[PDB]
């Protein structure tokens, strides 16, 4: 096993997907080096839910799942097991038995237009709460009240995916924080990704 | 510490094919792609080729599409042009660089550029 | 494709003076996709800046970058006369296109 895991492709990027439709990257045979994760670029806390970054260079897993998006600063606390909210019920679900880490960092210089950013969409209203690790992208109108809308999208029928509306001149908190979550699985399976 | 070396200067006549080698050392030749660029005297650079190393995907420019094909030998960690259809006044220096703009595994755009350059070869 | 526009045709400056370089875009270029390159006589180009102002290799106190959206520039201060090199700027959003270039002279 001489390949090197491309962690320099998730953190190093320019076109992170939106929260309502994220990208799931699966890691295969390689050797991972966690030094650059915490030794260098300490923008925010490593926020490791299981085990610890200090002991992340000896144990190894089968596959690594990377999920990336951009969210609100005030919504950052919503990215944790056992919590619910406007993005933890219809947008992104974190299982209560989650293992791995979440990395958030400020992205003002990256995602900010003079008028603002509106390409990022998030779902607001939906029938029920999401199952863990499930994607529910769908273009449809919400039937609110007693009026069976047939695509009119008028009164009492609101489009769930709401434009986000970032800003480069507003105070902190609402400024975009880019979040990449790394998920692991330790099981009696043939080892595929292991560090030095 | 990173080292990039190539072959010596070559002289060719139109109608033949030119094979150019680029040896790389000092870094793992698996997590970075190879970018091959032209530089002709009196003008700037071009973007002939982008090649991955983990797989065989290429990103040949449409200007030279259908004429450029190059390979990678991971045993020696070398890039080979086997350029065909040589033309008279295409004499220019050739540069091989370790690219940090497109990932070698998944292929999305990166942030960066060309960080290590060879000595270039002349035909 | 996407083409870049440079109009510092020739800089007539003595060493140690302010140096401004322009890499104006055609229609739209993303903020987090750019590159700059030095070019010394009889050598190979090297990477200098890979974004807004992020340094790549050394950059002691002179090389800085700025800009936003569709315009971008590079700033040099206290120019010690060793460099006097050619400057290249590269875009990244649509395929890959180098800039025309810019010559820096001695100002005898
Ligand atoms: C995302 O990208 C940044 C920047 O990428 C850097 O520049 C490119 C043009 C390429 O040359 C990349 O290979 C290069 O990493 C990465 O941040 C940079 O990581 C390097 C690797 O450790 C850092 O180098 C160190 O710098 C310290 C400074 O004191 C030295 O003492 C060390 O000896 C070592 O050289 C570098 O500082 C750091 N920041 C920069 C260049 O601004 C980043 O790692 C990458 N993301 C991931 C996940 O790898």
């Amino acid at each position: 096993i001489t390949n090197l895991c491309p962690f320099h492709e998730v953190f190093n990027a320019t076109r992170f997907a939106s929260v309502y439709a994220w990208n799931r990257k699966r890691i295969s045979n390689c050797v991972a080096d966690y030094s650059v994760l915490y030794n260098f670029a300490p923008f925010f806390a490593f926020k490791c839910y299981g085990v610890s970054p200090t002991k992340l260079n000896d144990l190894c897993f089968t596959n690594v799942y990377a999920d990336s998006f951009v969210i609100r600063g005030n919504e950052v606390s919503q990215i944790a097991p056992g919590q619910t909210g406007n993005i933890a019920d219809y947008n992104y679900k974190l299982p209560d038995d989650f293992t791995g880490c979440v990395i958030a960092w400020n992205s003002n210089k990256l995602d900010s237009k003079v008028s603002g950013n509106y390409n990022y969409l998030y779902r607001l209203f939906r029938k029920s709460k999401l199952k863990p690790f499930e994607r529910d992208i769908s273009t449809e109108i919400y039937q609110a009240g007693n009026k069976p809308c047939n695509g009119v999208a008028g009164f009492n029928c609101y489009f769930p995916l709401q434009s986000y509306g970032f800003r480069p001149t507003y105070g902190v908190g609402h400024q975009p924080y880019r979040v990449v979550v790394l998920s692991f699985e330790l099981l009696h399976a043939p080892a595929t990704v292991c560090g030095p | 510490q990173v080292q990039l070396v190539q072959s010596g200067a070559e002289v060719k006549k139109p109608g033949a094919s030119v094979k150019v080698s680029c040896k790389a050392s000092g870094y793992p030749f698996t997590s970075y792609g190879i970018s091959w660029v032209r530089q002709a005297p009196g003008q700037g650079l071009e973007w002939m080729g982008w090649i991955s190393t983990y797989n065989g995907n290429t990103n040949y420019a449409q200007k030279f599409q259908g004429r450029v094909t190059m390979t990678t030998d991971t045993s020696t960690t070398t890039g080979y042009m086997e350029l065909r259809r040589l033309r008279s006044d295409d004499t220019a220096v050739y540069y091989c660089a370790r690219d940090y703009t497109r990932g070698a595994w998944f292929g999305e755009s990166l942030i960066g550029g060309f960080d290590n350059w060879g000595q270039g070869t002349l035909v | 494709e996407i083409v870049l526009t440079q109009s510092p045709g020739t800089l007539s400056l003595s060493p140690g003076e302010r140096a401004t370089l322009s890499c104006r875009a055609s229609q739209t270029v993303s903020s987090t996709s750019l590159a700059w390159y030095q070019q010394k006589p009889g050598q190979a180009p090297r990477l200098l800046i890979y974004g807004a102002s992020s340094r790549a290799t050394g950059i002691p106190d002179r090389f800085s970058g700025s800009g936003s959206g569709t315009d971008f520039t590079l700033t040099i201060s206290r120019l010690e006369p060793e460099d006097f090199a050619v400057y290249y700027c590269q875009q990244h959003d649509t395929s890959l296109t180098f800039g025309g270039g810019t010559k820096v002279e001695i100002k005898r």
